[PDB]
């Protein structure tokens, strides 16, 4: 077969990107947030009530016979017929454990039937509500992919990915969804991801120490690991650029001899 | 004999209007006109200060102007006189605002957006929510940015003419909505007209967005639709807070700003390459619906003549005058249709003849009625030109005579039959009868569409057939030549004024342009052009707050 | 022959049909089926008799919210509709052994007229079909019901609608698959006008047939645009064969191998197949591992990547049973492949750019419409030369009714008209048969 | 078959060719020569090799007065014209035996290429020829002179001038008889976009052949626009037969009868011939003694008037030997005919109006220019459906050199390239032959 | 007419080309101005050597 | 004879200028309407533009 590498490079940032891309790598979990708490922060449905449906279950609806369409096993949320919801994250440029394009690549490499979108200060993944909650609790929130200080589950107003951290090391938030409790040293979500307040704040753990952030981050920085310290990634990027240029000029084996 | 144009001829000409002789070369040249002297002084000051000695205006070169008496111009149905220079579209702010108000208007229907919000997005839609959305769009349309101080915004005083209005055929929703930004059909139209317009519109809700004039000044006419759509989308996603995903937001965006958009004009192809909301894309029925005289007047001739004046001032003066030719322009071509009561007198005679012979709308459109009505009106108009030498001096160009007589004939035929194509056929017959009568017509080619018209009036071929309401400046015969389109719009309006119709082509445009918030009130275009010629018209789009005072 | 490439043809069920088929047997310039579909698209016009009757009865001439009082004609077009069809056929008829097919649809409320090819052999463009049909319809309506001479303009407005003023058919009741040549994105862009929803509805929501239809149209258009000329012809032929016609069964094989998989697993299977087939080899091993890969066959690698892109779209949208994943799937399939192998993606980044276009066109408030209305004649989706659109057909075929722009909403009349032709309903099977009929001439 | 009226056939010298020829024998839908002309006009492209060499040598890419310093290439296209033509033929060839030809013109200074018809069968429009030729030229120039990879952009700008930014070929050295589809002012106007100068230069300034070429193109366009279908077809068939091919020798007879005459004499001759042939009869005698006439055959009277209009234009512009009298002659022939007989003009006033606009724009500041720059696609001369342009071509043929925008100034490359084909140069003698071939099939 | 044709198209230089069709815009619009034309519009080349 | 004219105050920015690469013709030309390449451009740039 083919044993897949996942990313070029020898630095810690490249290794962390490879770990995020690897579906067989078990992400280290750093907190325990109950499923109902994740649902409450998500703010789409009330925990304990049934999922709303967009269409009848796939068994009830009638489809034409399609051999190729029936080869793919559908998600359970699709099998029942649940509405497609989203979960959005903002990542700080100051050593956040996960970054937008890294998040999107890991999502499309690890999860089934997801819709990932990448912005400079935003990253959103859309899926059927039940499966979305499942992998939001299992992977997105409980593992090293999330830091309650440098990253934040937030829709609506996203801003602060490029700003400096506040006095507690937390990313700037214009809505203040999460606050720092100095008595216990934990971050508490006082609002859900869109901005409506929660009746009971939910403890999402304490901020990851900066020393661990330096080791688990996936961003290149002059103060941290710089791309100049990882010439292998730059060479691969330049190779991709040259291959694109040669293919767009004349796509033959002779023009690719100058690769 | 009593004629409607007699009083203007008495005021304009010192001799008797029936007198066949006068004297020339004794008026001092351009000094006989105050406007020319003001231009000379302004030119001297401007050259010396701003131009650093480069000459700008030199009356001494070219034709010696003012060899004859430069007549003043009345405005039909108005008791005020102005020089011909004040009626130039560049010197008249009223005409500029007339075009600005039409250019910056986009009508968007909000029923698919409401249905998508209710069902797909799971958000309730109530009259309170509609009022909140109207507040949001009114703040955001000119230059606003909602709850975002860090975002750059346009100076509010720079867009004081920008409004977002709403109207609906649903009575209960109409009275549940805020009257601050509602176009009330019931209180703006007569009872029968309001009922007809509500029946035609239905039980649907529409929003009218008036993009600020400055946006159309800096950019082109195709900017208006994009500006409206962007601001509508922003206001919709701000007022209504939706926790759905982003694909659903794309469906909502289509439903809200690309589903029921009504534009004033279409884009033009080939050598007239232009975007939408340009005067060459406005159909004659659309322009008839823009003018609101059916609201305040029951006289069919006046209703047709207001549309004639608006169409002249737009098509001949702005569109063909500058958009297509440029230069001094075609002011005296269009003013001949709305300055003195010559066209008013001819159209009133045509209406009287039709009422006496065929009744108000007492005949089906046949060839014989077209021929006899058009011939009678043309003969009357031509003999009126013959026996009043001052009238012939006033309309010195044959084009500013052929168009007036043919418009009278077409309006008469449209009164008699109620069919616009019959009216245009009468127009063409009048044109050829005029040519045979006076051994004369307009300019060179000028009658390209008048020799081609008779065959294309009732044609059924692909590029030749269209109802006169669906025709416009992009119609292949009407594409180039001046002196026709403004009268074609009036004939199209007269086709419906004979039936007492509340609208001609689009009820939504008729309701949208009844808005009291418009700078140019389309109820009396002639009066507003008169006001603009007197430098008493407050136009929009002026960058006074971003310019130095010195 | 000039190409030594051989392909094995598989049907939509994954069964072998023929082996060692020359690559040019599926070329648009050689395949009889593609020629027939192009001719039929050019000469087929759909008429809405019920729409004409409704517009004339209410005087609804003129477009969006337009209505002319007093210009109302009360005729029974749907009641007659055999008489009208006979008169239209008689007018459009050129000879006796002449196509001139006019056929009744939905019991009289629609007409499917096929203009004879004789009127198109002496036409420089395809617009003669719609204009001739409109003229014949106007004459038939004026003659059947004795319309007065002063209402022919109303009849014309009901049939065509604003045409002399608006150089198009906006408020009319006559339609065709190709738009006006003056309203193209670029020169030769006429054939990239059929949206994804039309392709899905014509094939009756069959994944492989819709993919074949979209790919055939897109690659024939690339041949028309002058793109598939000289050195690019091989790449476009391989793209068509491997992305649309399921050559070597790559799409079905990848879908079967990733029934429970993700986009990353599809990328892994694609790279494994490319390595096993000799398409790509190891360029060099860097200091930090990561043996770089270079293509031993550039065009074949592009074709393999396109087939894998279609398979990844099918896998993801069959897992979600929603058609909203297409943009992200294409974008991040290309991204993962590029940064996994060091190789270029599908169409050397043009597929990724078009996927970004899809993303911002169907996922925001500055988004507009859904994936069902995607076509190559748009400023947003024109950038990929027939490599990003066919996967959207699979995505929309896999959708379980969660789209506002569903094929049933936007392409019912199109499906009813063009589903009668065998080459349109099952493009894959008949394209394969046509390629088989010209196997020995190469 | 459906038309029972026969016509005679005379050559350009007035000699009889055949009698009792059915009217449909010269129809665009039946005549093989017209079909061949339409097919060949879509695939023939003119290449200015000397222009390419000059543009590249001085960096004249960009268009009017545009130079890009630093983007200068020194090539010898004119010297290597044979090799370039061979490479272009190899690139454009479909299989072996297609009708692909690249002939050498002016010692390699120009190229006349004909893309194969197989490349146009699967094409929706005619733009495939120019784009394919541009791509073939780019590849041939790149692989003949080893042009650097960073200069293919300059080569592309030299061949087509601004195409991605300007949807046209304005600053380029490639041309065709038909204009770009984006320049059409109406649907079906593709065949109307041939300027008068192009037609005159193609026929080498032969009056009768230029008339035949222009009339054939205009009437085939009217067929394409859908105008000549149903009850309108006979009028255009007779207009093409009589005005364009002098069916009954009407044009030559009128010119002979008015060798030293004026327009009024031509009008009198036309009326006398129409009365003698029974086309028009006396309707009534008025009180003043005026004899009002009515047409016994409306379309035959239209054809007679059109032939007389061509004859009058020829007589007047041959007496003056200047091509600036066209608009006045076309206007006043109809103007005096109508008020001498009481009958409608050549096209029910549609040609007279075209003349009233032609007089506007040929003698004023508002646009237009010389008569040679007008065409059926022009906004000024699009109004007459194929009855006003052939007279303009005849008059421009009769010109002695008083026009600045002569065919030599405007159509040098197009005329020289398209004059090499006998079908384009002498359309009269080949359309007559095509009609004779199908004489017995009706 | 010769003067008019010359000044309207033979010898005229437009800042921006027209954009007919989908773009639907006239000449001398910012969408028709090429990058080299805008580079030539800026006159810093004749007043500075940097 | 008998035309209206636009207000010169609204068109003070309207200029018609003439420039030529012919130095002999540019010599006896009114400097009011002349865009002088020699005066506005350095020597080498002026020569390049004239060429
Ligand atoms: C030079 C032209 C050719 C052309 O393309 N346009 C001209 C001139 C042009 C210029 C006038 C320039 C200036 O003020 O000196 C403009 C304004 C077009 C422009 N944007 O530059 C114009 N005419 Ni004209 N032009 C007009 C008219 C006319 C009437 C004049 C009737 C007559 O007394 O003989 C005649 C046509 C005719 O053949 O009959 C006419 C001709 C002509 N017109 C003839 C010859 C003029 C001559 O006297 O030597 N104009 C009129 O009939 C009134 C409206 C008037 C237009 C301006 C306005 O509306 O104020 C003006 C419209
Ligand atoms: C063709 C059109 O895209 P559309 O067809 O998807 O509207 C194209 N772009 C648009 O989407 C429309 C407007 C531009 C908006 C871009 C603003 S960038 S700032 C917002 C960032 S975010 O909203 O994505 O987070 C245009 O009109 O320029
Ligand atoms: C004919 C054509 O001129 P061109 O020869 O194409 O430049 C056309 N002019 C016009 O339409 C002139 C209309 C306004 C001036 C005359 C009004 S009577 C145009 O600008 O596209
Ligand atoms: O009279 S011309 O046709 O020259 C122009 C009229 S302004």
């Amino acid at each position: 077969a083919y044993t897949p590498q996942f990313y070029p490079g020898a630095t810690k940032v490249a290794e962390n990107r490879r770990n995020h891309l690897n579906p067989n790598y078990e992400l280290e979990k750093l907190r325990e947030i109950p499923d109902e708490d994740v649902v409450k922060i998500m703010g789409h449905r009330q925990p304990g009530e049934d999922y709303k449906t967009v269409h009848p279950p796939l068994e009830e609806m009638d489809f034409v016979e399609d051999y190729a369409r029936d080869l793919v096993e559908p998600l359970n949320g699709a099998k029942e017929g649940h509405r497609v919801r989203y979960i959005q994250f903002a990542d700080s440029m100051y050593f956040a454990p996960a970054q937008p394009y890294d998040r999107s690549r890991s999502y499309m490499s690890r999860l089934r039937g997801v819709d990932a979108g990448t912005l400079s200060g935003r990253q959103v993944v859309e899926c059927r509500e039940s499966d979305l909650e499942e992998f939001s609790k299992n992977i997105l929130m409980d593992t090293e992919l999330f830091d309650p200080a440098t990253s934040g589950m937030r829709g609506a107003t996203v801003h602060g990915h490029s700003l400096r951290l506040d006095e507690n090391g937390m990313m700037f938030d214009a809505l203040q969804r999460c606050v720092f409790d100095e008595k216990t040293g934990h971050v508490m979500y006082v609002k859900d991801q869109v901005g409506k307040p929660l009746d009971a704040p939910v403890d999402v753990g304490e901020p990851i120490p900066e020393a661990k952030l330096r080791e688990i981050t996936t961003i290149y920085r002059n103060d941290g690991v710089a791309m100049r310290a990882d010439p292998d990634v730059i060479e691969v990027v330049k190779r991709i650029h040259r291959a694109r240029t040669l293919g767009g000029y004349i796509p033959t084996n002779e023009t690719f001899k100058g690769l | 004999e009593k004629r409607l144009f007699l009083k203007a001829l008495k005021e304009k000409f010192e001799e008797d209007p029936k007198e066949k002789y006068t004297k020339f070369y004794t008026f001092g040249g351009w000094e006989q006109s105050a406007r020319k002297r003001e231009f000379v002084e302004a030119n001297e000051k401007i050259v010396s200060e701003k131009r650093q000695g480069i000459p700008l205006y030199n009356p001494d070169i070219g034709v010696p102007l003012g060899q004859r008496k430069l007549m003043p111009y009345k405005l039909s149905n108005t008791d005020d006189y102005c020089e011909g220079d004040d009626l130039h579209f560049l010197n008249n702010a009223a005409i500029q605002q007339l075009w600005d108000d039409i250019r910056r208007t986009v009508i968007v229907g909000m029923d698919t957006a409401h249905s998508v919000l209710e069902k797909r997005l799971g958000v309730e839609v109530t009259p309170e929510t509609i009022n909140e959305y109207m507040h949001t769009i009114n703040h955001s349309l000119p230059g606003g940015a909602v709850v975002q101080e860090h975002m750059v915004e346009v100076h509010p005083s720079l867009a004081w003419d920008c409004y977002a209005r709403i109207f609906t055929g649903d009575d209960e929703l109409a009275d549940e909505l805020d009257s601050r930004f509602l176009i009330d059909i019931n209180k703006l139209f007569p009872e029968e007209q309001a009922e007809t317009l509500k029946a035609a519109i239905g039980k649907k809700t529409y929003q009218v967005s008036r993009v600020p004039s400055l946006v159309g000044r800096v950019c082109d006419g195709g900017t208006i639709s994009r500006w409206s759509a962007m601001q509508i989308g922003m206001s919709f996603i701000t007022a209504y807070k939706l926790c759905a995903g982003e694909a659903a937001t794309a469906d909502f965006s289509y439903a809200s700003k690309h589903a029921d958009v009504i534009q004033m004009g279409n884009a033009l192809p080939g050598r007239r390459a232009r975007g939408p909301n340009e005067p060459g894309g406005i159909r004659f029925g659309i322009l008839s619906d823009v003018v609101q005289t059916t609201r305040v007047s029951e006289d069919p001739v006046e209703q047709s003549l207001e549309v004639v004046a608006t169409g002249a001032a737009l098509y001949d003066q702005i569109w063909l005058g500058a958009y297509m030719s440029g230069g001094i322009g075609f002011t005296q071509y269009a003013t001949a249709s709305y300055t003195d009561d010559i066209l008013d007198d001819f159209s009133y005679y045509a209406l009287d003849y039709v009422e006496k012979k065929y009744g108000r709308m007492g005949t089906k459109a046949t060839m014989d009625v077209v021929e006899d009505v058009a011939g009678e009106v043309t003969l009357y108009a031509l003999e009126q030109y013959d026996d009043y030498p001052a009238l012939l001096e006033d309309h010195f160009g044959g084009s500013q005579r052929a168009a007036v007589a043919a418009a009278a004939s077409g309006i008469g035929v449209c009164m008699a039959t109620g069919n616009s194509n019959a009216g245009v056929n009468g127009w063409y017959l009048s044109q050829i009868l005029h040519k045979e009568y006076h051994s004369r017509l307009g300019f060179y080619g000028y009658d390209l569409q008048d020799q081609c018209g008779a065959s294309n009036s009732l044609a059924i071929r692909n590029d030749e057939a269209a109802p006169l309401e669906l025709r416009g400046p992009n119609y292949p015969n009407y594409a180039m030549n001046v002196g026709h389109q403004g009268e074609y719009a009036g004939i199209a309006q007269a086709a419906h004024s004979a039936r007492g119709d509340a609208f001609a082509l689009n009820p939504l445009v008729k309701v949208a342009f009844a808005d009291p918030m418009l700078v140019f009130d389309f109820s009396k275009p002639r009066k507003e052009i008169a006001r603009g010629a007197l430098r008493e018209f407050e136009a929009a789009g002026e960058r006074d707050v971003i310019l130095p005072a010195k | 022959v000039k190409y030594e490439d051989k392909i094995s043809l598989y049907d939509a069920k994954g069964n072998l049909v023929a082996e060692n088929v020359p690559l040019e047997a599926i070329s648009p310039l050689y395949n009889p089926t593609i020629k027939s579909m192009v001719k039929n698209i050019k000469r087929t016009v759909a008429v809405n008799l019920a729409g004409i009757e409704g517009t004339l009865a209410a005087g609804k001439i003129g477009g969006k919210g337009c209505q002319v009082p007093g210009r109302t004609l009360d005729i029974s077009a749907v009641s007659n509709a055999q008489a009208i069809a006979d008169e239209v056929e008689k007018i459009l008829k050129v000879s006796e052994d002449d196509d001139t097919a006019v056929k009744i649809i939905n019991g009289g409320k629609q007409l499917a007229v096929q203009v004879p090819t004789a009127r198109l052999e002496v036409a420089a463009e395809y617009s003669v079909s719609m204009l001739s049909t409109a003229m014949a319809l106007k004459e038939a309506l004026i003659k059947t019901f004795n319309i007065d001479m002063f209402d022919g303009s109303t009849v014309h407005a009901a049939i065509v609608g604003n045409y002399p003023q608006v150089m198009d058919y906006a408020g009319g009741n006559i339609a065709s698959l190709l738009g006006a040549p003056s309203m193209m994105e670029g020169l030769g862009y006429a054939l990239r006008n059929i949206p994804v929803n039309h392709a899905v509805a014509t094939t009756k929501k069959n994944m492989m047939n819709a993919i074949a239809f979209s790919s055939v149209m897109e690659q024939t258009a690339t041949f028309e645009m002058g793109d598939a000329v000289g050195s690019f012809e091989r790449q476009h032929l391989l793209g068509l064969a491997y992305q649309g016609l399921n050559a070597d069964n790559l799409v079905i094989d990848f879908i079967k191998a990733n029934a429970k998989g993700t986009v990353g697993s599809v990328v892994e299977t694609v790279i494994d197949r490319a390595i096993a087939d000799g398409v790509i080899v190891v360029d060099k091993t860097m200091s930090s591992g990561f043996n770089m890969y270079k293509p031993a066959d550039v065009n074949k690698w592009n074709a393999y990547a396109a087939a894998g892109l279609v398979a990844a779209v099918a896998v993801s949208c069959g897992a979600a049973r929603a058609a909203q994943n297409v943009a992200s799937v294409i974008l991040y399939f290309n991204d993962i492949l590029e940064y996994e192998t060091g190789l270029p993606g599908v169409d050397y980044g043009r597929s990724m750019g078009t996927a970004v276009g899809f993303s911002f066109f169907s996922h925001s408030i500055y988004g507009g419409g859904g994936p069902g209305i995607f076509n190559g004649n748009h400023v947003v989706t024109r950038h990929s030369k027939g490599f990003a659109i066919p996967p959207v057909c699979a995505a929309m075929c896999a959708d379980a009714g969660t789209q506002m722009f569903s094929p049933e909403h936007t392409s019912g009349l199109v499906g009813s008209v063009y589903s009668a032709f065998d080459e349109f309903r099952e493009p894959m099977k008949y394209v394969i048969e046509g390629a088989l009929s010209i196997k020995d001439q190469f």
